[PDB]
């Protein structure tokens, strides 16, 4: 029967490193992490022509309309015709020696093309990836979400197909081929829920604050610094740490909230009153308790 | 005394029935959450249903 | 890159490396992890609990762990003159990072103690902060073949301002060739120093860059990715500090964040260091105090973190007051199974002995 | 045909069985925009078209 909305004024997330310069090869992928900020999703999507997406325990439209504790993006230059080599359970060199997607958090894999005139991203000369990485053969495979152990060796650069570099203990080999047409990229996105007192929010999901003072003891929808739900609020003596802002019980259900007005509110799920019916068949009449 | 222990056991059986009833609402049964509000917030049809 | 300030010039100060005066039977002051006070426990992120007990899976020290002791000393001094620095051999030791660690700081402050430089002299003990280098690959310092050199980007954490500031930067460390510096033939250890006569003379004019200036004499800082600093309130209370790393970067924790009179550590920073940290080394400090004003410095203790299950008790205000390490013994397992510190008298079946290949 | 995705039915069953009614919506559409028609897409196609 109402809405309870409280949000803090935050800065804008910094995506400029991704939108300027040359994206790296896959084995040297760049990672960005965001917390306690807002970002314009509609603008970002209009800079790219998506060719495929695959998500796990989340959907892109929910990312557009809700908030999360943090947002991690790994990105690199990647030819779209090699898409199958990034699939889970692939047996090829991409997963073994370059990038292996982690599935411990909700995650989505996106491939896209950079339109020729639209952006300030610059093209590399070649696409590139590693074909092997071994200790003298004792192969060394990527951990999920990690970097290849051969990363330092590979930074010497690759000038021809199947050129090798060694340092005495590690050896790695590289493959290169030219970029033709518009540049193509890959993005690996993951989010977390309920690990911070503040949130990351798309700009389209923001709403004006409202008060709870005239809505006590009734069921309302709430959005408190990105944490949403339904519940009934009541003014209470303060318990728990105010600077942690949220109080939970043993089942990890929210039971309290410290407001920026200075008060503490007990929180309960929406309740329903019992009803019983007394019926007499002979007279066909009824009453209620 | 055994009889007093039996009294306390009867009371405890009554309490345990209710506690087991309430605890089952936190079982995910292999879904992404035990809360319907979270499921509606994070997924879309047909995966939602 | 970010500006790291004015490049260093001149010579480094000599250090006398003498471990037999530091790791000695007379300087052993053991302190173990006491779970009944929840020592070394990191508080969960983004929430709190009030007046309940529950189990929690995370990174925790092992119960009754002794850890590892470290002690810093004044440098050599005579009336009117300042001489060589005096240190142990911490600068050449390299430790595995594994899952991270926690540090107990200033536990013996307010007690009378030895001035390591002089086995007879005794002084009241003062708190001193540690300094760290953390990185992904290590080698030898090139001229002397002394171990402990950090290659490529290195994370440095360095206290400063007479205990009112700490730096945190990620840059390549390029050795200098001047006398006693990291690229010279007379180098013995990376030892940072401050001069309290000119640095800590007045609480309104604390030198916030003295330790950083000393570090820059050993190395030229190149291609730094970031430079942060955090302000600290000066006092003599015991403290805890902690560091971990995961997909989202390096996390730093401190008991000063919420209530320094409680020992719970709270998250206060995340650093964008995404390549896995494998090694760390303590950077020794040596205070150039004058001969008339000589001091004793509190030892600090490092305990490793492990992925474990803990039983946590929260009071009404939300602090963690006591804990149980579930895998320590059979009684601890029984308590964790019942999610309670108070169990009834009885005979119980518990988890069987683990059989792994 | 370049792609198909079905929900609770298969094209071969449509070829070999009967049904109460059959509804077809159709339009001109570039095949390289295929992902924008997927369930849970965040783009302008699902929002406004
Ligand atoms: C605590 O941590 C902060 C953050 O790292 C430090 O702040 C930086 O301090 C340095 C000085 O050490 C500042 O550097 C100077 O910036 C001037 C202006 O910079 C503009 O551009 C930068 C980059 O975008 C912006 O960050 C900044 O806000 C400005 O918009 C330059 O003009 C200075 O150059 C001159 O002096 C240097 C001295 O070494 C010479 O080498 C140059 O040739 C030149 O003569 C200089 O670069 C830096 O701007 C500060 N950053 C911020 C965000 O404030 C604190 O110093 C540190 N505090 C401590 C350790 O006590
Ligand atoms: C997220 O990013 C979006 C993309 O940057 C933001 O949208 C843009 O917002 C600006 C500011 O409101 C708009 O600019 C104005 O547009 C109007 C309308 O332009 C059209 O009509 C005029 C004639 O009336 C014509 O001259 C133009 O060519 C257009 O046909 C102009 O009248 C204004 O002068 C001004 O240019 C952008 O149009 C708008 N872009 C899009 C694609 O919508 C969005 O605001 C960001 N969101 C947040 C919350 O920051
Ligand atoms: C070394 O000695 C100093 C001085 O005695 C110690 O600092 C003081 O310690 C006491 C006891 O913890 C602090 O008392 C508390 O103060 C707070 C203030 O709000 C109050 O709420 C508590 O009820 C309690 O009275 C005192 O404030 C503190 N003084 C300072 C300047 O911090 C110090 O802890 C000792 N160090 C060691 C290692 O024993
Ligand atoms: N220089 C110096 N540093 C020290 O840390 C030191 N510590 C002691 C003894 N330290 C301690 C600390 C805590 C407890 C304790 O159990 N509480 C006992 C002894 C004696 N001399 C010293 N001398
Ligand atoms: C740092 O100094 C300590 C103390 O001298 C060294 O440990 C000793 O090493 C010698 C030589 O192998 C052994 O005989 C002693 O038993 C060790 N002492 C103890 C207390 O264990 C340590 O090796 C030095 N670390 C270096 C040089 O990296
Ligand atoms: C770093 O220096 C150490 C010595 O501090 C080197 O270890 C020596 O290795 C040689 C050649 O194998 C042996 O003959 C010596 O006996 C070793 N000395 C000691 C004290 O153990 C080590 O090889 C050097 N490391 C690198 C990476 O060059
Ligand atoms: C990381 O540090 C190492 C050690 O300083 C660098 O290694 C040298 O790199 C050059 C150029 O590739 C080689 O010619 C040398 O043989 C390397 N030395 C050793 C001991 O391997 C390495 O280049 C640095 N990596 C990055 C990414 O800058
Ligand atoms: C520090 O960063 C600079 C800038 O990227 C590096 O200088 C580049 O080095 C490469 C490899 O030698 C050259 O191809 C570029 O022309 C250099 N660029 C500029 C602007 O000088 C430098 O190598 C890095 N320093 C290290 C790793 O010690
Ligand atoms: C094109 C391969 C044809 C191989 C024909 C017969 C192979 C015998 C057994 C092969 C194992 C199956 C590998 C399948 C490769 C899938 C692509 C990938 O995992 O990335
Ligand atoms: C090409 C987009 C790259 C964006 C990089 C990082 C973005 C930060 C968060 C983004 C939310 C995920 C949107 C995924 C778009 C899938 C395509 C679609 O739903 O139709
Ligand atoms: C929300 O607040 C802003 C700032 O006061 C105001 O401009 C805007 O009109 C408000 N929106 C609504 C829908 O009331
Ligand atoms: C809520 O309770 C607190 C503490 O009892 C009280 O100070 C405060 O005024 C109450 N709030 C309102 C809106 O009455
Ligand atoms: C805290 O919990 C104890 C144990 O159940 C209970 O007796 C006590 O009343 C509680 N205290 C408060 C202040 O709610
Ligand atoms: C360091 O080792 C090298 C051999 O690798 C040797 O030539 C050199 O003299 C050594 N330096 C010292 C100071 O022992």
């Amino acid at each position: 029967r109402g809405e309870f909305i409280e949000q803090a004024t935050t800065q804008e997330c910094d995506f400029t490193p991704m939108l300027t310069g040359t994206p790296p090869p896959i084995y040297n992928f760049k990672r960005l992490v965001f917390t306690n900020c807002n970002y314009n999703l509609t603008k970002l999507l209009s800079l790219f022509q998506v060719s495929e997406f695959s998500c796990h325990q989340v959907s892109p439209s929910s990312l557009a309309t809700g908030c999360y504790s943090s947002l991690t993006v790994d990105y690199f230059a990647y030819s779209t015709d090699m898409s199958s080599y990034l699939q889970p359970g692939s047996a090829g060199e991409i997963v073994q020696f370059n990038y292996k997607q982690d599935f411990s958090n909700p995650t989505c894999r996106v491939l896209a093309t950079v339109p020729q005139n639209l952006t300030t991203i610059t093209k590399p000369s070649n696409y590139a990836y590693l074909t092997e990485c071994y200790k003298t053969k004792n192969y060394l495979y990527n951990a999920p979400g990690g970097y290849t152990p051969c990363l330092s060796l590979a930074s010497r650069g690759f000038s021809t197909k199947y050129q090798s570099h060694s340092d005495g203990e590690l050896t790695t080999t590289g493959y290169i081929y030219p970029v033709t047409g518009n540049l193509q990229m890959a993005f690996i996105i993951s989010v977390q829920y309920g690990t911070d007192t503040n949130s990351v929010c798309p700009m389209q999901a923001l709403r004006n604050d409202t008060s709870i003072e005239d809505k006590l003891d009734v069921c309302v929808e709430y959005s408190l610094h990105g944490i949403t739900g339904r519940g009934v609020f009541h003014n209470c003596t303060s318990v728990g740490l105010r600077n942690q802002r949220f109080v939970y019980d043993t089942f990890d259900n929210l039971v309290g909230y410290h407001s920026y007005n200075g008060n503490y509110y007990c929180v309960r799920p929406c309740v329903s009153v019992p009803v019983s019916v007394i019926y007499d068949k002979v007279s066909n009449s009824h009453a209620t308790l | 005394n055994l009889a007093f222990n039996k009294v306390q056991d009867a009371v405890n059986a009554n309490a345990m029935a209710l506690s087991k009833l309430a605890a089952e609402l936190s079982n995910t049964f292999g879904a992404i959450s035990s809360s319907i509000s979270d499921i509606l917030a994070r997924l879309d049809p047909p995966e939602q249903e | 890159s970010v500006d790291m300030g004015t490049t260093g010039s001149g010579n480094c100060i000599e250090s006398q490396v003498q471990p037999d005066f530091f790791e000695t039977a007379r300087n052993t002051w053991p302190l173990s992890i006491d779970t009944s006070k929840a020592e070394g426990v990191i508080y969960p992120n983004g929430k709190s609990y009030s007046n309940i007990t529950l189990t929690y899976t995370g990174l925790y020290p092992k119960a009754n762990d002794l850890g590892k002791q470290y002690v810093f000393s004044d440098g050599h001094s005579s009336p009117g003159t300042l001489s060589r620095l005096f240190v142990s051999n911490y600068s050449r030791q390299v430790e595995p990072f594994d899952s991270g660690f926690v540090v107990r700081i200033g536990a013996a402050a307010n007690k009378t103690g030895t001035t390591i430089i002089s086995q007879s002299t005794n002084r009241p003990i003062k708190k001193i902060y540690p300094a760290f280098m953390l990185g992904h690959s290590v080698g030898n310092y090139t001229p002397t073949n002394i171990t402990g050199r950090y290659l490529n980007h290195t994370l440095v954490i360095l206290p400063d301002g007479c205990g009112t500031l700490v730096h945190a930067f990620y840059c390549i460390l390029q050795p200098r060739t001047q006398a006693y510096c990291a690229g010279a033939s007379t180098f013995t250890s990376v030892t940072v120093w401050d001069t309290p006569a000119s640095d800590c003379a007045n609480s309104q004019s604390y030198n916030r860059l003295a330790n950083l200036n000393a570090f820059k004499l050993y190395f030229d800082l190149i291609n730094c990715t970031f430079r942060y600093n955090y302000t600290i309130t000066e006092d003599e209370n015991a403290e805890w500090f902690g560091i971990t790393q995961d997909t989202q970067g390096v996390h730093l924790y401190s008991s000063r964040k919420e209530n320094v009179f409680r020992n719970n550590m709270f998250h206060f920073a995340t650093l964008p260091v995404y390549q896995k940290i494998l090694y760390y080394t303590v950077i020794p400090r040596s205070i150039r105090s004058p001969f008339n004003d000589r001091k004793a410095w509190a030892a600090f203790y490092i305990y490793k973190l492990h992925p474990l299950t803990y039983l946590l008790n929260f009071d009404v205000e939300g602090y963690i007051t006591k804990a149980v390490d579930c895998g320590y013994d059979d009684l601890a397992q029984l308590q964790c199974s019942y999610q309670s510190f108070d169990v009834e008298t009885g005979v119980y079946s518990v988890s069987s002995f683990e059989a792994s290949p």
